[PDB]
RNA sequence: CACAUUCCAUUAAACCACACCUGGCGUGUGGC
DNA sequence: TCCGCTCACAATGCCACACGCTCGGCCGTTATTCGCA
């Protein structure tokens, strides 16, 4: 079972598994700790947030990549500011200096 | 807001709902009556 | 099914456009096509619904011929005096029934079948319909102007062309204008638009007097001939076999107001009324005028005619292409 | 881009200035229609267009306007992920 | 510039004038976009532009400013008018708009208006408050229309023996019932002559729908006011389009007191493209028929009617019956009691070539006494009575005769005592 | 309508309101056909093949 | 006067899916 | 008065079930209006 890009859930915006019929693999905790055992802050960012969270991240890479730009955007996940927003619909304002 | 909990039509009586719609939909309808109870001809048992 | 059948020739589109017959027979073609698909050999047959309202019986068309080729479609004279044949052609009888007008691929041919017969019916609808306008003027919006020709619309499904040959480089089309013109050829056993429509040919203009010279259409008048250079020069010739009118004078109007009309609605070709005589020296003299000709001579064995012209007005006895000459000799 | 996230109580002003409406009524959408409703629960004067760069009556589809609110129910019409 | 001196030329000027600016091949395209880049060209090197037409309001917000010879179709040659002017101005749907306009630059392709001059043929000031036309009081025809020209030819009877059968008046509602074959055509057509040369002031319109576009042309330039027409040629959407430009116009036109006339022809074919055009509503009869369908046409034959205030309207709409379908019949049976003035026209007569063929035992109006006077009414009633016990042909070539002689309706009806 | 069915299915523009609801095979499996069972509530005529 | 929100020659814009339950998946409750 | 020590959890944790993707009527009152300027 493969999946090079497809569709997405819709209460989240992450590839599905084996019952979407074309889903991806699930990335659990103990790789997580094995790829940050290892170095790979790039890599592990781009399997994090650049394929799986960022909905615009995960288009402007797949543009960036058929027409040969290699290189990865910054891109910020999205539902880590939703999350934020979360916490402030209880309680904080979520500053951001640099 | 509603994408983190969508209410996506589906085929037949079955439709895909959530529990916090409920929960602060029940509060706004609440903050209705109590409106009820704020403004006209009101006893004491209003403000509690 | 034959319900089925009853609602599409009972509940079809054009009523008018298609008769009963016609689908009838539309649809006798279909399942004879649908029934030839079904066997792998290839053997014609008719299935003779019930025009009113019954269902199918199929038949099989044998050709009688002393040829073998298909044996299926085959059968010789001599071995053919069983039935009752006795004849040379035409020995469709009923050895196949059972026929399926109804599955898939059937029902696609039909379908098919049943788009190309409309067609047809459209086709020879709209041309014997229109064809009636022949000898007068035809008035409508042009459908869309292509290369080779421009087609026009003229009503409810109703097509005409007008072909490049007979157009001009002056005389210029798009969609959304209405064109006028004579309807000069009918080919009603073409493959597709049929209804011929020209503008260069010469009576054109006589007809054009006819819906607006009053004199013409009544036999007071007697519009002879017309030369007409398209673009470059549309003379006129007529002769009055009254002895109480004139052939120019009362034709121009009042000094040029209708032969000024007609002329700007053929698209201001300069339109000048000359006056034939019975002789053709003449003729020619006043074809080329107003000119001076110091010489008209006639050859029948050349079938020519050799018109010398002086000095002193040459502006009008040539002008461009020889126009003033190129409308005599046409 | 940023840097040591802060956490302590809330205010209410600032949720006011964060809230783009006020929801007024329990009905989240239509039963009969699947149109969302003017100010209940599933709202589009608060959130955003529910289709992408679509007014909610349709009137404003246009991508020229890119922001015009409309005069009958009032969207500003956008792309659905800023709801 | 202005717009009508390139809009009612000939062809032939506007490809002279596109050939001597030096551009493109002219000739090529519609009369629309020919007149459209010459307009451009012309303000390209020139003065700002001068334009006019009806105005059309859309479900969008802003306006459309269309002419009277394209039938108010769209095209090159409309004007954008923003809703600012309808802001402002208070503009509504058939304002008779004429003012300055200016080119487009990129984003647009209209002439988009710079400031109005005249609406309506009024002063804004004056147009700003005003009366509306639902809010009017309608009343009864006061004013009779003289339809007699006096000059007795030897079509113009025909109208003589329309002023004996159907007085009209300023207000009146007119319904022309008669098959096809019968010669209706020439009868609006004299009518509009006479009404027009004996009542010049008042705006003359005629209406032609689903018609043979020969007629078009030819009712175009023989009578007066702009004969806009949607013939057969184009689907019903273009018909009921030109139906409410055509109401609009004249609701404005007496809004700003002024006495608006409508032929309409014909009621049934109008009738019919609303109900294809219009979404059904479920409930059909017999012949293809709905049931709201006819709402909006029976709201077209009712917008005539005699304002108290000032002006009036008057509607003159024939309905074509005898034609074997039931589209027809329906349409005639509901606009029976609709009109106040029926005139029948049997092909009876028609046949056998006793032109005009008029019923007038079953012809009539309501309430002549407010438009004739008292002898000549008297007069009238004589005259009805006297041919009501005969038939139809028979009365018809009798009328003939006894209306030949003279040549005013006085001398005749003093010569019929 | 009736009438516009039959239309559709020879003549007209494409089919208005259909969505195509159809179910497809999924991607990748494939395989022969072998049998078909349909099930339909009363009143509801059966088609051709049931 | 004035803002100005236009009926949209090749063609980039009109693309896409919703099922069987002790292991196709999750919410609610209960359990230590 | 001070110090030490079990019960409902909390919960790695799954599981099961209901189904899907305390009960009843009524009382009351209301706010109920979808106007485009
Ligand atoms: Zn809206």
């Amino acid at each position: 079972h493969a999946r090079s890009t497809g569709s997405y859930s819709l209460v989240t915006q992450q590839p599905l598994g084996g019952k979407a019929q074309f889903g991806g693999q699930r990335f659990g905790e103990m790789e997580v700790w094995a790829l940050e055992a290892y170095g790979a802050a790039y890599t592990l960012q781009e399997m994090l947030t650049v394929k799986s969270d960022d909905v615009n991240g995960r288009t402007k890479m797949y543009k960036n990549i058929v027409d040969g730009n290699h290189q990865m955007e910054p891109g910020m996940p999205e539902s880590f500011n939703v999350l934020l927003k979360e916490i402030r619909s209880l309680g904080i304002n979520i500053e951001l200096e640099d | 807001p509603p994408d983190l909990r969508p209410l996506v039509p589906l085929d037949g009586g079955r439709f895909a709902t959530s529990d916090l719609n409920d929960l602060y939909r029940r509060v706004i309808n609440r903050n209705n009556r109590l409106k009820r109870l704020l403004d006209l001809a009101a006893p004491d048992i209003i403000v509690r | 099914m034959n319900k089925e059948i009853l609602a599409v020739v009972e509940a079809v589109s054009n009523e008018k456009a298609l008769p009963r017959e016609k689908i009838f027979e539309a649809l006798e073609s279909a399942l004879a096509t649908a029934t030839k698909k079904k066997y792998e050999q290839e053997i014609d047959v008719r299935v003779q619904i019930d025009r009113k309202s019954g269902d199918f019986d199929t038949f099989r068309r044998w050709l009688v011929v002393d040829e073998v080729t298909q044996p299926t479609k085959e059968i010789t004279l001599e071995a053919a005096r069983y039935e009752d044949e006795s004849l040379n052609l035409g020995d469709y009888v009923e050895d196949q029934i059972e026929s399926v007008t109804f599955d898939r691929i059937t029902t696609q041919t039909a379908k098919q079948v049943i788009v190309q017969k409309v067609r047809e019916a459209e086709r020879a609808m709209v041309v014997d319909q229109f064809r009636e306008h022949e000898g007068e003027i035809i008035t409508g919006v042009v459908k869309k102007v292509n290369r080779d020709n421009i087609s026009l619309d003229l009503g409810n499904n109703a097509e005409a062309v007008i072909l490049r040959e007979d157009m001009l480089p002056r005389e210029n089309f798009r969609p959304g204008d209405r064109v006028r013109g004579v309807l000069y050829s009918v080919r009603p056993e073409a493959r597709g638009a049929q209804l011929f429509v020209t503008r260069s040919k010469p009576e054109m203009l006589i007809e054009l007097f006819r819906i607006e010279v009053p004199e013409i259409g009544e036999e007071v008048i007697e519009i002879k001939a017309a030369a007409r250079d398209p673009g470059s020069r549309a003379k006129i010739a007529v002769k009055t076999n009254d002895k109480r009118i004139d052939p120019v004078g009362a034709c121009v109007g009042m000094r040029g107001a209708r032969v000024q009309a007609v002329s700007t609605e053929l698209g201001g070709e300069r339109i000048d009324i000359v006056l034939w005589d019975d002789n053709p020296a003449q003729f020619v003299i006043n074809a080329m005028a107003p000119a001076d000709v110091a010489s008209i001579v006639v050859d029948e064995d050349k079938h020519t005619m050799d018109i010398a012209v002086e000095a002193g007005n040459l502006a009008q006895a040539i002008g461009r292409n020889g126009q003033n000459v190129r409308l005599a000799s046409q | 881009e940023f840097d040591a996230i802060k956490i302590a109580l809330a205010s209410p002003d600032m949720i006011r200035s964060w809230s783009f409406g006020e929801v007024k009524k329990p009905e989240t959408i239509n039963y009969r229609t699947f149109k969302p409703e003017r100010d209940g629960l599933f709202c589009a004067r608060i959130f955003g267009p529910v289709k992408d760069y679509e007014c909610l009556c349709g009137k404003y589809k246009r991508l020229k306007h890119r922001g015009v609110i409309c005069e009958k129910c009032g969207v500003e019409v956008t792309q659905t992920k800023v709801r | 510039m202005n717009l009508t001196e390139l809009k009612n030329t000939p062809v032939s000027e506007l490809i002279t004038l596109g050939e001597n600016m030096g551009l493109e091949n002219l000739a090529r395209m519609r009369k629309q976009d020919i007149i459209f880049a010459i307009l451009k060209q012309h303000a390209k090197s020139g003065e700002d532009i001068f334009g006019d037409g009806v105005l059309e309001i859309l479900q969008d917000g802003f306006g459309f400013l269309r002419s009277a010879d394209s039938s108010y179709l769209a095209g090159p040659d409309d004007i954008y008018v923003s809703p600012s002017q309808i802001r402002r101005f208070n503009l509504r749907t058939g304002d008779t708009i004429s003012g300055k306009i200016r080119p487009p630059k990129e984003g647009e392709r209209y002439f988009a208006l710079l400031k109005v001059n005249e609406v309506n043929f009024d002063k804004p000031e004056n147009a700003r408050n005003k009366i509306l036309f639902e809010n009017l009081t309608p009343l009864h025809a006061n004013s009779r229309l003289r339809m007699e020209r006096g000059n007795g030819s030897t079509e113009d009877l025909t109208a003589r023996v329309l002023d004996l059968a159907s007085p009209i008046g300023r207000g009146q509602r007119g319904l022309i019932v008669a098959p096809p074959k019968a010669g209706k055509t020439m009868l609006l057509q004299n009518i509009a002559q006479s009404i027009a040369y004996n009542h010049p002031d008042c705006v003359l319109m005629v209406l032609l729908i689903d018609e043979r576009p020969e007629e078009v042309t030819e009712m175009q330039r023989l009578v007066k006011g702009e004969v806009v027409a949607s013939t057969f040629d184009e689907p019903a959407s273009r018909h009921v389009q030109v139906a409410e430009m055509v109401i609009e116009k004249a609701k404005r036109l007496v809004e700003h007191k002024k006495d608006v006339i409508i032929l309409l022809d014909s009621i049934t074919r109008l009738a019919r493209a609303y109900n294809t055009v219009v979404p059904a509503s479920g409930k059909v009869l017999t012949g293809g028929v709905d049931a709201n369908a006819l709402h909006r046409p029976k709201r077209f034959f009712g917008a005539a009617r005699n304002v108290e205030e000032g002006g009036s309207l008057t509607i003159i709409a024939t309905a074509l019956i005898d034609t074997g379908s039931k589209m027809d019949e329906v349409i005639y049976e509901e606009f029976k009691g609709t009109g106040n003035m029926e005139l029948h026209l049997s092909r009876k007569i028609a046949e056998k070539r006793v032109f005009p063929a008029i019923d007038y035992n079953r012809s009539g109006t309501r309430k002549e006494e407010l438009l004739t006077t008292q002898e000549e009414l008297q007069k009238m009633w004589i005259l009805r009575k006297i041919i009501h016990p005969m038939g139809e042909i028979d009365a018809m070539e009798f009328l003939i005769n006894k209306l030949a002689m003279t040549k005013t309706n006085d001398d005749f009806f003093e010569m019929m005592k | 309508t009736p009438e516009e069915k039959l239309l559709r299915a020879i003549f007209g523009e494409k089919a208005s309101d259909v969505k195509d609801s159809s179910l497809r095979v999924p991607n990748g499996v494939s395989g022969t056909v072998i049998d078909v069972q349909v099930f339909t509530r009363d009143g509801v005529e059966k088609d051709k093949r049931a």
